């Protein structure tokens, strides 16, 4: 399991901040660790360091092994569990409506489909006109640009992939050599 | 020496008897006085303080950097701060709990 280690050295990379990535580092050696011996060694605060350890506890990224002193294991299989969730909610913003290209009114800022301006298309003027003011319509405008959002998010989601992929990879091949 | 320090803090006139006292027992309940022989020195910081070049305790990996405290920092001619600009633009890295 030195690649495990190693895909936790690249969630720590990628993930928790200095003040939890120097407690991970600790939790790299899965021999023994002490309650008594993590704090002196980190010179961390106590309440602070039941703080990251609670967190950590949280995470379940340790098993509390009791005597009372204690030892910390990984349990953590909820990269997937990140995963699976952040792609859920990404693809919702992603997922956009339609050209949605309904009429607005500029002078008073009213929406409309294209159907809401097609029984108003005036005739006369081979145009669209607002409802209750005859101003022509305009774009959706600004009304929600999920469509920006999505080649946004396409980007940027997808684009943490490069930088993931060693560790993309060696956990795929390190949970492979676990069998 | 004792007699040395009381020489150039002209206080040499502190009595032999607590002269004495001093030299014998205020340096000898002295936590863990480094005394080669006759000269007393520095205990609680091993290294020398010359503000540079801690890449043995950075390259040090087995203890996850030793613990880099800043108690036996900051009375130097650069408040840490120059050094870690440096420290900043090394490998050195500075963090606060
Ligand atoms: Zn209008």
């Amino acid at each position: 399991p030195a690649a495990l280690k190693r895909l936790a050295k690249y969630v720590i990379r990628g993930f928790y901040g200095i003040e939890h990535a120097l407690a991970l580092d600790i939790l790299i050696r899965n021999s023994c660790v002490k309650e008594e011996d993590m704090l002196e060694l980190l010179k961390f605060d106590r309440k602070q360091l039941r703080s990251v350890l609670n967190n950590l506890k949280g995470d379940k990224f340790i098993k509390c092994r009791m005597r009372y002193f204690i030892n910390y294991r990984t349990l953590v299989n909820v990269v997937k569990y990140k995963l699976d969730h952040m792609r859920r909610r990404i693809e919702t913003d992603e997922r956009d409506s339609t050209n949605r290209a309904s009429f607005k009114c500029p002078v008073c800022s009213s929406t409309f489909t294209d159907l809401e301006a097609n029984q108003l298309f005036d005739p006369m003027t081979g145009t669209f006109r607002c409802t209750f003011c005859h101003t022509e319509v305009e774009e959706d405008e600004s009304a929600m640009p999920k469509k920006d959002a999505r080649t946004l998010l396409a980007r940027f989601n997808e684009q943490i992939e490069p930088i993931y992929a060693l560790l993309r990879e060696t956990e795929d091949v390190n949970l492979a050599y676990e069998i | 020496t004792l007699d040395e320090i009381l020489d150039e803090t002209q206080h040499l006139d502190i009595g032999l008897k607590q002269k004495q006292w001093l030299m014998t027992e205020a340096l000898v309940n002295n936590p863990k006085i480094e005394v080669i022989d006759g000269k007393y020195a520095f205990k609680p910081k091993y290294n020398v303080r010359d503000k540079k070049a801690l890449l043995r305790l950075l390259d040090q990996h087995d203890q996850r950097g030793l613990g880099g405290i800043l108690l036996e920092d900051i009375e130097e001619a650069l408040p840490n701060s120059q050094k870690a600009v440096k420290a900043l633009g090394d490998q050195i890295l500075f963090v606060n709990r």
